[PDB]
RNA sequence: AAACUUGAGUGCAGAAGAGGAAAGUGGAAUUCCAUGUGUAGCGGUGAAAUGCGCAGAGAUAUGGAGGAACACCAGUGGCGAAGGCGACUUUCUGGUCUGUAACUGACGCUGAUGUGCGAAAGCGUGGGGAUCAAACAGGAUUAGAUACCCUGGUAGUCCACGCCGUAAACGAUGAGUGCUAAGUGUUAGGGGGUUUCCGCCCCUUAGUGCUGCAGCUAACGCAUUAAGCACUCCGCCUGGGGAGUA
C-alpha cells in the first residue's frame, strides 16, 4: 500500500494519504472477496 | 392440399414421442405446410384425438 | 366489407354505360356502402382503432373523388348528392 | 352460403335410445333458421387421448351445415354447455 | 400390498427427497437428506442420494413392497444417483419416468438473481 | 349504478346516491305488507337500551320468506322492488300455483325468470335447495342455520358464502366474514349472490340523510363529564388517560374479545374471522 | 415414460439419460429459474438461432 | 378548350398473415382450501438464519375453487402507420401482395394550423386479486448500508370506463418517385421447362436478411431495404454550460 503527497502542510497532506490508502485497501479486498461464486460440482 | 384435422395417422407422425411438435428443421416440411399443420394439430389436441403430453 | 352480390348490385344504378366500373360516381357509391358498413361495425365496437384508419383513409379517397368530380362537371356532382345522401 | 362442420362428443356410459334421443334434438337445432344439414356422420367409440371428466371413451359425431346466418350453431353452443352429457363441441367454417 | 408400488424422487437444487408408496399412492415410507444428519448444502450431492434412497426403501417393512418402478420429479444433481443407489437395496427398478412439472407458460416466475 | 351530485350546495357537495335501475316497479304489493312501528332503542320497560335510534322515515314491513318451502313448483319473477328494511332488494316471485311472495333478489335476476325451491332443483341463481344437494365450490346465500327455521346467514346486499366441503351430516362453508363454519346438511341455501352490490358505496353526504335513516347523533365519550362516561372530563381536551379505551358502561372496548365461550357452536367454528 | 426391462439398471439409465436430453425438461426448467425480461429472450432466442 | 395512357384508383381471379374488436372453449403449471395415507423436518444460501411444522408440515394421491399467462410449433419468420401483436373456435372488420387486362382518365405527391392513435409507470371511478413485486418488516454478509442475498409483504401487475401523451418511442437515419456491378439465404405469389410419382432448375414481382464494386463519408462505415446520383414538400440545427430551467 503506497501513496505520496507533494504538499507542504504535513497535517493536510495526510488527509489525502489516508484517502489514497483507504481506496487501495478496497481494491485489495474486492479482488479477494469474489470467493462467492456459485459453482456446483458435477 | 390441405391438412384435415381428423386425419390422425398422417398428423401423428408429426407429433413428438411425448406429445410436442417436431420443428420443420428436423421433419423437413416447407414453411406454409408447417403452419397449416399447426392449426390442425392444435384443433386435434382440443378434441382429444392427440394428447398434450403423454 | 360487403358481399360481391351487394357490391355488384350497387354498381348497377350509378353505372354510366355497361362495363364501365371504375367511373368516379360508381366508385363513390361503393365507398358510401363501405363507409356506412364499417362505422356500424365501429358503433358497437368502439375500441377497434386499427379498423378506424381504414375508415378514415377511405373517407379521404371519397373526398378526393368528390373534389375531382366538381372540377370537370358540376351538374353530375349535384345529382350524386341527391341520389345518395351526403352533406356539402 | 357458409359451410360449417360441428363435432360434438357424448358420454360413454349411456345406453342406446338415450344416445339417439340427444342427437335428434340437435339436428333439429342445427336445422333451425334455415340451416339444412348436408349429412350427419357418426364415428364409433374412440379411445380418446386423455381424461376429460374422468372418462376413457367417447362417441363422436360429424354434422355438416350449410347456413348463412350463424343462428343455428351458436344456439348449439348455448345448449351443449348446459347439458351434462355432451362433453365437448367445436364448430369450424370450411371455405 | 406385497411387491407392488411407486417410488417418487424429486431432487431439487437442494435436499434430495424420496417417498416410496404403493401403486395407488398412499405414502408407504419416506426419507430425506436432512434425516441423515446433512444439515445444509451437503444435501445437494449425489452422495446424499447414495444413502437417502435405501433408508426409506429398506425401512419400509410393513408389506414387503419390493418393486418400485421409480418416478423422477425434479431437476437435481443427485437425480440418476438415487436410482443407481436403489439397486444397492436391489428392488427391481422396472419403469423409470421423468414426470416433472413443465408449464405451458402459465405463471410469472420470480426475479433474476444478481 | 350510482349517480354523483353536482356541488350546488355544501350539503349536497360530496354526496353520492344510488340510481334505482334494477328496480322495475316502484309500488309495494298490497297483500304482503304489514305495519312496522319504530321501537327507537327502547325495550318493553320503556327505557332506551340501545343508543342512537330515533325517528327516521315511516316504513312498512314486507313479509318475505327466508324459509323456502314450496317444493317443485315454479315461480316466475314479476318485479324487483325496493325494501327500506334491508340492504338488499326484494323480488316478487309468483308461483304457477298462483301464490305471490317475496324473496331477496340475487345479483343476476331478471323478470320472467323461473325459480325452483326444492331438492330436485337445478343449480341456478335464485333456486333454493338443501346443502346436501348443493355441490361443493358454488357460492350460495340465505343460509338456514337450523332446518326449517329459515335463512339467516349471508343475507345483506352483496353477501355470499362458498361451500367448502362435506363432513358426515355437516357441510363446510366460508362466510363473507372469512369464518369457516360447519352448517347442518339438511338446511336450505339459495344459489348465488344477493344483489344491490353498490349499497356500500353511497356517500350519504349530509347530517340529515343519516337522520332520515333513523340514526340519532352519537356524542363522543371524551366530551362528557366523569359520571356519563369513563373518558369524562379533564381540563381542556384530554387523552383517554386509562390503559385502554372503554365503553360507556366500563368495559374495555378496543381489542378485547367478548364471545361468550363454553358454547355449543364452539365445536362447529373451524376458522376464525379474516 | 419409457419402460426398460430384460437388462440391468446400468443400461436402463443409458436409455433414460438420452430420453431426457431429447426432451424439453432440463433445458426448460433451467430457462424458467428466473423471470427474464420480455425483450431479452427475443435476443436470447436470436443468439440460440444465429449460432445454430 | 380537347386527346391519351404508364402514375393513381376501381373491377375480375387467386393467395398469405401473432392486423384489430367482441363472445365462447380448452390443457399443463402456480397458489389456497377440503380429504385419504404417512413421519420428522421442510425451505433457503458462498455459508447460515429469519420463516414453516407434532393443532400432522413438506412429500404423495384424488377432488374443488380462483386468477394469470399460453410450453412444443417458434425462424436474422409473419402482420401493422407506429406503439405493437403468440392457446383454440365463431361472428364483425381493416390493410398489403400477385396475376389479368375490362374500366375511370392526372383523379397525384407532400402537408403548417388542426384532428386522432401512442410501450411501460402513473391518476380517477368501480371490480378482481393467482404468481410476481416498489414501499415496508425481519435474518445474514461487509470494513461500513438504505445496496447485493434470503423469508414475508402493500400499492401495482389483471379487467371495464374515462384520463395522462411521455421512452435509447432507435434503422439514434421524414415522406414520395426515378435511376445506378453483382453474389447469396429466406417469406408470399406468378409464368415456364423437365417431370417429380408434389421434387428440383431457370426467369420475373413484392417483402425480409447477410456479403460487396462504383460512388459517398471526417473516419467507422453505407452500399437497389444508400448514408450513391437527382427532383418536390415538410420537421429541425447553427459553440459548451446556464436549461428543456425562469
Ligand atoms: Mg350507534
Ligand atoms: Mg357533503
Ligand atoms: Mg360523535
Ligand atoms: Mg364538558
Ligand atoms: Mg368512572
Ligand atoms: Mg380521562
Amino acid at each position: 500500500l503506497r501513496a505520496e503527497e507533494r504538499n507542504d502542510d504535513l497535517y493536510a497532506g495526510i488527509d489525502l494519504i489516508n484517502n489514497k490508502l483507504e481506496r487501495q485497501v478496497r481494491k485489495y479486498k474486492t479482488r479477494i472477496n469474489r470467493k462467492s461464486r456459485d459453482r456446483g460440482d458435477q | 392440399t390441405h391438412i384435415d384435422y381428423k386425419d390422425t395417422e398422417l398428423l401423428k407422425r408429426f407429433i413428438s414421442e411425448r406429445g410436442k411438435i417436431l420443428p420443420r428443421r428436423v421433419t423437413g416440411t416447407s414453411a406454409k405446410y408447417q403452419r397449416m399443420l399447426t392449426t390442425a394439430i392444435k384443433r386435434s389436441r382440443h378434441m382429444a384425438l392427440l394428447p398434450y403430453v403423454k | 366489407a360487403i358481399s360481391q352480390e351487394r357490391k355488384n348490385e350497387i354498381i348497377k344504378e350509378y353505372r354510366v354505360h355497361e362495363t364501365d366500373t371504375g367511373s368516379p360516381e360508381v366508385q363513390i357509391a361503393v365507398l358510401t356502402a363501405e363507409i356506412n358498413a364499417v362505422n356500424e361495425h365501429l358503433r358497437t365496437h368502439k375500441k377497434d382503432h386499427h379498423s378506424r384508419r381504414g375508415l378514415l383513409k377511405m373517407v379521404g379517397r371519397r373526398r378526393h373523388l368528390l373534389n375531382y368530380l366538381r372540377s370537370k362537371d358540376i351538374q353530375r356532382y349535384r345529382e350524386l348528392i341527391k341520389s345518395l345522401g351526403i352533406r356539402r | 352460403m357458409r359451410t360449417y362442420e360441428v363435432m360434438y362428443i357424448v358420454r360413454p356410459n349411456i345406453e342406446e335410445d338415450a344416445k339417439k334421443a340427444l342427437v335428434e334434438r340437435f339436428n333439429g337445432i342445427l336445422a333451425t333458421e334455415g340451416a339444412e344439414v348436408l349429412e350427419a356422420k357418426d364415428w364409433g367409440k374412440r379411445r380418446l387421448a386423455y381424461e376429460i371428466n374422468d372418462f376413457k371413451d367417447g362417441f363422436y359425431n360429424i354434422v355438416r351445415v350449410k347456413s348463412d346466418n350463424n343462428k343455428a350453431t351458436d344456439e348449439f353452443q348455448r345448449l351443449a354447455k348446459i347439458s351434462d352429457d355432451i362433453i365437448r363441441y367445436m364448430v369450424i367454417r370450411e371455405d | 400390498n406385497i411387491e407392488n408400488g411407486v417410488a417418487h424422487i424429486r431432487s431439487t437444487f437442494n435436499n434430495t427427497i424420496v417417498t416410496i408408496t404403493d401403486e395407488f399412492g398412499n405414502a408407504l415410507s419416506w426419507s430425506s437428506a436432512g434425516a441423515l444428519g446433512f444439515k445444509g448444502s451437503k444435501k445437494s450431492t449425489p452422495f446424499a442420494a447414495q444413502m437417502a434412497s435405501e433408508t426409506a426403501s429398506k425401512s419400509a417393512m410393513e408389506h414387503g413392497l419390493k418393486t418400485v418402478e421409480v418416478t423422477v420429479k425434479g431437476p437435481g444433481p443427485g437425480r440418476e444417483s438415487a436410482i443407481r443407489a436403489l439397486q444397492s437395496a436391489g428392488l427391481e427398478v422396472t419403469a423409470i419416468r421423468d414426470v416433472t412439472p413443465v408449464p405451458h407458460n402459465g405463471c410469472r416466475p420470480p426475479k433474476r438473481r444478481r | 349504478a350510482i349517480k354523483k351530485y353536482k356541488p350546488i350546495t355544501n350539503g349536497r357537495r360530496n354526496m353520492t346516491s344510488l340510481d334505482f335501475a334494477e328496480i322495475t316497479k316502484t309500488t309495494p304489493e298490497k297483500s304482503l305488507l304489514k305495519p312496522l312501528p319504530k321501537k327507537a332503542g327502547r325495550n318493553n320497560q320503556g327505557k332506551l337500551t340501545v343508543r342512537h335510534h330515533g325517528g327516521g322515515h315511516k316504513r312498512q314491513y314486507r313479509v318475505i320468506d327466508f324459509k323456502r318451502n314450496k317444493d317443485g313448483i315454479n315461480a316466475k319473477v314479476d318485479s324487483i322492488q325496493y325494501d327500506p328494511n334491508r340492504s338488499a332488494n326484494i323480488a316478487l316471485v309468483v308461483y304457477a300455483d298462483g301464490e305471490k311472495r317475496y324473496i331477496i333478489a340475487p345479483k343476476g335476476l331478471e323478470v320472467g325468470q323461473i325459480v325452483e325451491s326444492g331438492a330436485e332443483a337445478d343449480i341456478k341463481v335464485g333456486n333454493a335447495l338443501p346443502l346436501q344437494n348443493i355441490p361443493v365450490g358454488t357460492v350460495v346465500h340465505n343460509i338456514e342455520l337450523k332446518p326449517g327455521k329459515g335463512g339467516q346467514i349471508a343475507r345483506s346486499a352483496g353477501a355470499s358464502a362458498q361451500v367448502l366441503g362435506k363432513e358426515g351430516k355437516y357441510v363446510l362453508i366460508r362466510l363473507r366474514s372469512g369464518e369457516v363454519r360447519m352448517i347442518l346438511s339438511t338446511c336450505r341455501a339459495t344459489i348465488g349472490q344477493v344483489g344491490n352490490l353498490q349499497h356500500e358505496l353511497v356517500n350519504v353526504g349530509k347530517a340529515g340523510r343519516s337522520r332520515w335513516k333513523g340514526i340519532r347523533p352519537t356524542v363522543r365519550g371524551s366530551v362528557m363529564n366523569p359520571n356519563d362516561h369513563p373518558h369524562g372530563g379533564g381540563e381542556g381536551r384530554a387523552p383517554i388517560g386509562r390503559p385502554s379505551p372503554m365503553s360507556p358502561w366500563g368495559k374495555p372496548t378496543l381489542g378485547k374479545k367478548t364471545r361468550r365461550g363454553k358454547k355449543s357452536s364452539d365445536k362447529l367454528i373451524v376458522r376464525g374471522r379474516k | 415414460t419409457v419402460v426398460r426391462k430384460n437388462e440391468s439398471l446400468e443400461d436402463a439409465l443409458r436409455r433414460f439419460k438420452r430420453s431426457v436430453s431429447k426432451s424439453g425438461t432440463i433445458q426448460e426448467v433451467r430457462k424458467r429459474e428466473f423471470y427474464e425480461k420480455p425483450s431479452v429472450k427475443r435476443k436470447k432466442k436470436s443468439e440460440a438461432a444465429r449460432k445454430r
